[PDB]
RNA sequence: AGGGGCGUAGUUCAAUUGGUAGAACACCGGUCUCCAAAACCGGGUGUUGGGAGUUCGAGUCUCUCCGCCCCUGCCA
RNA sequence: CCGAGGGUAGGGCCCGUGACUGGGGCGAAGUCGUAACAAGGUAGCUGUACCGGAAGGUGCGGCUGGA
RNA sequence: UGGAGAGUUUGAUCCUGGCUCAGGGUGAACGCUGGCGGCGUGCCUAAGACAUGCAAGUCGUGCGGGCCGCGGGGUUUUACUCCGUGGUCAGCGGCGGACGGGUGAGUAACGCGUGGGUGACCUACCCGGAAGAGGGGGACAACCCGGGGAAACUCGGGCUAAUCCCCCAUGUGGACCCGCCCCUUGGGGUGUGUCCAAAGGGCUUUGCCCGCUUCCGGAUGGGCCCGCGUCCCAUCAGCUAGUUGGUGGGGUAAUGGCCCACCAAGGCGACGACGGGUAGCCGGUCUGAGAGGAUGGCCGGCCACAGGGGCACUGAGACACGGGCCCCACUCCUACGGGAGGCAGCAGUUAGGAAUCUUCCGCAAUGGGCGCAAGCCUGACGGAGCGACGCCGCUUGGAGGAAGAAGCCCUUCGGGGUGUAAACUCCUGAACCCGGGACGAAACCCCCGACGAGGGGACUGACGGUACCGGGGUAAUAGCGCCGGCCAACUCCGUGCCAGCAGCCGCGGUAAUACGGAGGGCGCGAGCGUUACCCGGAUUCACUGGGCGUAAAGGG
């Protein structure tokens, strides 16, 4: 289940520091920013050149591990995509941004995805009215998504949602951060997630 | 005779059924003459009754034993009511 | 056509005990007959039984003889009394001492002493110098002999006017009464020790079998709680994992039970199981009490030769049989080092694995046996595997 | 042990006497009416097949015959017969085949 | 559950007069070789199925127990 | 009359099996040679026939995939 | 809207070619491990054998009795028990047990698929239309009584009722023979002759409701026939006497050698007859870029079978899964002359097997049979149980936290690694506690209005005190594989061609990224591997899409 164990562990080994931690894995210190290198004994040494299936096998990872999707969902996932009308490259990726849990964190609320998951896995966050509890709910066009009421009061979702004076969110979602309510305006686009992950290798990643 | 009856589809705890004209002596959901209809007993959906006339009348008009529900279903949407 | 049983009277299970071909056996096959005239209405171990006016009864007639001695035993343990039988011929003989040790190493309690074949040639002093051998004898052996209510008679003379008419009534015939007298003489003197029913739950499995159109039974007696139909239940003992089922059936007597109590000696139906899977020893518990270990550091005191024990003494490497609940296995010794000099009548502790697992729990007892005698008695203590 | 059907074998008992006579009766008497048709009888062979005519038809009422099987026996006769007189008899009794 | 059997090196088989238990062929250990095979020297390497028992000693004779084979048992 | 089945009898097809026997495959370090690979020490190969512990030899004709 | 290749022949190269791997899939099984829920799904083998219980009945408004509880004495008493209501045991009549449910043995065939034919046919109950329903007669059960028997039951004498049976009449009409007209294989009209009908039951009573009879039409469901399509062996090549055709019959609802006499001598075959093996067919399912290849479990359509085998009876329909007759094998009873039985229905046992479940609850719903109706029956069906057997969702926590504890592991002794990982601090609250708690169920029926349309009323929930909602609430599971290359991931020790690994290439003979253990890493996660089988990759049977001088391959 959504992995649990190490995370600023992939920060490193992916080589592309990532904040799975939210607070700290963005100060002087995402663990990156002191080994920017693999775990391991090993973890510092001459790197062969990484197979043209490495490479990819890398580059999903990288996305992937990004989410905390596990495999099966992901693939699942990116399968759907694949049907759908368009370009897999965006459409796989949007579909990847709807994930209730991401829209959570993604919107202030949650400083960590890993953080975004335990409130929807707890009820604290809410949508269209009715409470949704699922991290995979895929969040649709026109829909706000509000925290409880039993929460409002909470230390957690007053700082949380405190360093949301002045931020702006993303350019496809509002926010009444005194009403904890932000829709989701329409699907993100390749731009707008400014992801360092290479999609078409991912989706070469699963051609083979 | 040839009735007018409902097969079960949907799944375990969700009934939808269908209006259908099939020979009694089918099973209830195998094949079946002809569809008029359905019903998604649990309303779960405005429309959960739906019905042909000019059809269901037909065969009324032919010989076709409507059932208790049935019946039922084809009056509440104005099957008998002649004006 | 089962017919169910329904409780009353207080339940309590004996059997017989004696030099092979003597009374027994027979004395049974006669008992029955009794508490059969006006009630219930109408190389083996045979479970069978009786109602007194006054109480039910399980009667348990191992076949006896040598050989026959690992059987013996895992019956004995079920009885809360034993009737031991002695023929008024060559009298108290070796296979007769035999049984009343081994009555005295199963913690059996109380015994009811009847004269069979006292129909051969009435010796003046002899059904009165016969009682002196035998009280003599279960004191030379500790047992209370000398407030054993001993009866005589024929008792398969009883039968006679029994095998020809199933009406007989008591008074008439001073053999077919004179079977009365050993009634009032286990419904007297034999209690009727208290069987816990606020435990988990425990059935010794005794022997298996396949009922056809139900499956495999288990018959056992009770070691303590309660099991109905419908319940969880565990089989620890022997096989390599312990398999849990649940109860789907339970009688008394080939009589459906309601429920059964402790001390009740009941079959037990569990669901989905073959007769391959079940055996002798394991028990049947509570999914939770008690598990499966193959090491421990019991408490043993090494009997004396002077009473059957060994005479000499094992090293720390000796592969003796220890008898649990209702089985007995085999297992390696190893000293609590120096203290490679255990002989006979010590009392000391060390370290035994059954090279078969087997339910241990801590606190409870065995016994230590080899080259055809009981070396040993214990209980157990924490496990170590 | 047992049920109801048992009630269903003992009628198929007596409904099989009950046309295994009415049908052993319209043989005989069909072979009988040819049996003299070939004869000359004209006169008294019109007049059984007269007869068994009805007891044909009679034995279509129940479960018996009925259609065909009922209408085919009769031509196979009034075609037996008719084509068994025409040889050397002339039609006397107007009674049966049509003139 | 109760009878009757067989278990000896690495494997096939002897000592069945109560006496540390040997033959064959293998294998192992050195020597030569990178290492083997050959070749030359030199070795019984064995829980005598386990464990106890009589005894001056038990492979042989008692009992118990393990696995396997065989016959015969077993509807709460 | 027909007729399930049961007999007696003789065929066909398939499978199982048999003392013994034919060749085949495979198998770290066995025996005998030396056919072939370099006119491989008699160019080779080939159909056939006779012969020979064995590879093979020889005869007749053929091929060059032999100078 | 759709196509990826790699390893391995050599000292090296190019080519040919085989083997092997990476991807999907499965009614699965095996190993390690295992928390929840939803929807699915679960004897693939012995179509082996089976203890129990249950899977089909219902109508008294078709008809006559027995019997028990009771209006209340018939006569004035317990004698005509007449009568009256609801019951109740079988009987007689009726409709249904020929559907629904199981299984795949058999079948290579009009069995199936697809398209048609029938001037060659049938079709209970249901519809619309036409006309009728009048005289009469009789039987056998049940029951009383006698009898043989262990039983199951059977026989004899005698009452008796009908919607049971039979006779006459009526002939709207219909059937048959012959003539004629239209028409074209036997269809439709007509005329003379013959032949054929029928039941009364309940009320609320010259009327209705339920039935009845004959004909016509409609529906629906079927039978029979035909074209094309449907596996491997040619080391199977010729097969055939009811054989092929005819004529007249029998037979059938109906065509037909289906069956039979008699006559003719035919019919079939390399376009694969006959024979052997295997197999139920299809919609579809898996794979595939496609064309194809494989398959045919769950659901739906068709077929076939009901211990093995033959046969009919009843009936609209069966040669009939829980009906009958008989032979056989096996199961049991037996008072030894004859008796009972068939789980491939549901749940369960045993055997076989690598392997496949509960003797569960409910007719509440949908469907079904019988019923005027109430209602009864219904292991069809609705549900619950068991197994990660599959898919889908969910959990084992989130946020802080050191130039970085310990322990373990490496180390050029300075250090590096597991690692923000922990401990530690705040922190939300899976479970579980208390309370509330369904949708699935609105008709049949009752009243109004005529029992029609429409309007109103009442009963009814197996799953369940489950889902779901409110309030309370503790940090609370992790494994399996793999790390020489293919193929993501490397270091120490042990071992020393041993022990072992191994899908292919190949590792191991004292420094082993290949064995075994450890540290660390990689993949995936309530799963992860293994074995088996299908497609792919395999343009490696090549139609799409290959080849033959020397690689296999040109026939002398
Ligand atoms: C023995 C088999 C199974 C035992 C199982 C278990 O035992 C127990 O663990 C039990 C707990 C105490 C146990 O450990 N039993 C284990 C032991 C228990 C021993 C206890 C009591 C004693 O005391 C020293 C007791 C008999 C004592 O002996 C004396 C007898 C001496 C006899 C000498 C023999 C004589 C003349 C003779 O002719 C003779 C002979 O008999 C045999 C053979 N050849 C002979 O020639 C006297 O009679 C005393 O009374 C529990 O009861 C368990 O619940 C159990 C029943 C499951
Ligand atoms: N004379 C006599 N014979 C008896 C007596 N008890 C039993 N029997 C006989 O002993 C023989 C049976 O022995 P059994 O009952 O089997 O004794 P078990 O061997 O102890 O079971 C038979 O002949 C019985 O009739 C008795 O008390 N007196
Ligand atoms: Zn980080």
């Amino acid at each position: 289940g959504r992995y649990i164990g190490p995370v600023c562990r992939l920060c490193r080994r992916e080589g592309v520091k990532l904040y799975l931690k939210g607070e700290r894995c963005y100060s002087p210190k995402c663990a990156m920013e002191r080994r920017p290198y693999p775990p391991g004994q090993h973890g510092q040494k001459r790197a062969r050149r990484p197979s043209d299936y490495a490479v990819r096998l890398r580059e999903k990872q990288k996305l992937r591990r990004i989410y905390g999707i596990s495999e099966r969902q992901f693939r699942n996932l990116f399968e759907e995509a694949s049907k759908k009308k368009g370009v897999t490259g965006s459409v796989f990726l949007g579909l990847l941004e709807s994930r209730l849990d991401n829209v959570v964190y993604r919107l202030g609320f949650a400083v960590s995805r890993r953080q975004a998951r335990q409130l929807v896995r707890h009820g604290h966050i809410t949508v269209n009215g009715r409470r949704v509890d699922l991290p995979s709910y895929r969040v649709r066009p026109g829909d706000e998504i509000a925290v409880a009421e039993k929460s409002r009061n909470l230390e957690l979702i007053r700082q949380n949602l405190e360093a949301m004076k002045g931020r702006k969110v993303g350019p496809w979602l509002s926010l009444d951060v005194e009403g904890m309510k932000g829709k989701f305006l329409r699907l993100p686009d390749r731009e707008d997630l400014a992801l360092p992950v290479n999609e078409q290798l991912v989706i070469e990643f699963y051609s083979r | 005779m040839v009735k007018i009856r409902l097969a079960r589809f949907g799944s375990k705890h969700n009934p939808h059924y269908r209006i259908v004209v099939t020979d009694a002596r089918r099973k209830r959901d195998g094949k079946y003459i002809e569809k008029i209809g359905y019903y998604d007993p649990r309303k779960t959906t405005p429309d959960w009754l739906k019905v042909d006339v000019e059809r269901a009348r037909y065969w009324l008009s032919v010989g076709a034993q409507p059932t208790d529900t049935a019946r039922r279903l084809l009056r509440q949407a104005g099957v008998f009511r002649q004006e | 056509a089962k017919g169910e049983f329904v409780r009353t009277k207080p339940h309590v299970n004996v059997g017989t005990i004696g030099h092979v071909d003597h009374g027994k056996t027979t004395l049974t096959a006669a008992l029955t007959y009794v508490a059969a005239a006006e009630n219930p209405n109408v190389i083996n171990t045979a479970h069978v039984e009786y109602e007194t006016a006054k109480r039910h009864y399980s009667h348990v007639d191992c076949p006896g003889h040598a050989d026959y001695i690992k059987n013996m035993i895992t019956g004995a343990a079920q009885m809360d009394g034993a009737i031991l039988v002695v023929s008024a011929a060559d009298g108290p003989m070796p296979q007769t001492r035999e049984h009343i040790l081994l009555a005295r190493q199963v913690g059996v309690p109380y015994i009811v002493v009847f004269m069979n074949k006292v129909d051969m040639v009435d010796d003046p002093e002899l059904l009165d110098l016969v009682e002196m051998e035998v009280r003599d004898l279960l004191n030379q052996y500790e047992f209370p002999g000398d407030e054993v209510p001993v009866i005589r008679g024929s008792a398969l003379l009883a039968l006679e006017q029994m095998h020809r008419n199933p009406k007989t009534r008591r008074g008439e015939n001073e053999w077919v009464d004179k079977i009365w007298e050993l009634l009032d003489a286990i419904d007297e003197y034999i209690p009727t020790p208290v069987r816990d029913v606020d435990k988990p739950f425990l059935m010794p499995v005794e022997d298996v079998f396949t009922i056809t159109g139900r499956g495999t039974v288990a018959t056992g007696r009770i070691e303590r709680g309660k099991v109905k139909v419908g319940d969880e239940v565990e089989i620890v003992g022997l096989a390599p994992e312990t398999r849990r089922t649940v109860v789907t059936g339970v009688e008394m007597h080939r009589k459906t039970l309601q429920e059964g109590i402790a001390g009740d000696n009941v079959g037990v139906l569990l669901r989905g199981v073959s007769r391959e899977e079940v055996e002798r020893g394991q028990v049947l518990a509570k999914p939770g009490s008690i598990t499966p270990h193959t090491k421990f550091e019991a408490s043993v005191y090494v009997l004396k030769k002077e009473e059957g024990g060994r005479h000499t003494g094992f090293f720390s490497g000796y592969r003796p049989q220890f008898y649990f609940r209702t089985t007995d296995v085999t297992g390696v010794v190893q000293l609590p080092p120096g203290v490679e000099m255990v002989m006979p009548g010590d009392n000391v502790t060390f370290t035994v694995e059954l090279i078969k697992p087997v339910a241990l729990e801590e606190g409870l007892r065995f016994a230590i046996r080899e080259g055809g005698r009981t070396v040993g008695a214990g209980v157990v203590t924490k496990i170590l595997e | 042990r047992n049920l109801s059907a048992l009630k269903r074998h003992r009628q198929s008992l007596k409904r099989r006497l009950r046309n295994k006579a009415k049908k052993s009766a319209i043989k005989t008497l069909s072979k009988k009416a040819i049996q003299l048709a070939q004869e000359g009888k004209a006169e008294e062979a019109l007049k059984i097949m007269r007869k068994a005519e009805s007891l044909i038809d009679k034995a279509a009422k129940g479960s018996t015959l009925h259609k065909n099987a009922a209408a085919r026996r009769k031509s196979r006769l009034m075609r037996k017969v008719r084509q068994l007189l025409e040889a050397a008899g002339a039609p006397l009794i107007g009674g049966g085949l049509s003139a």
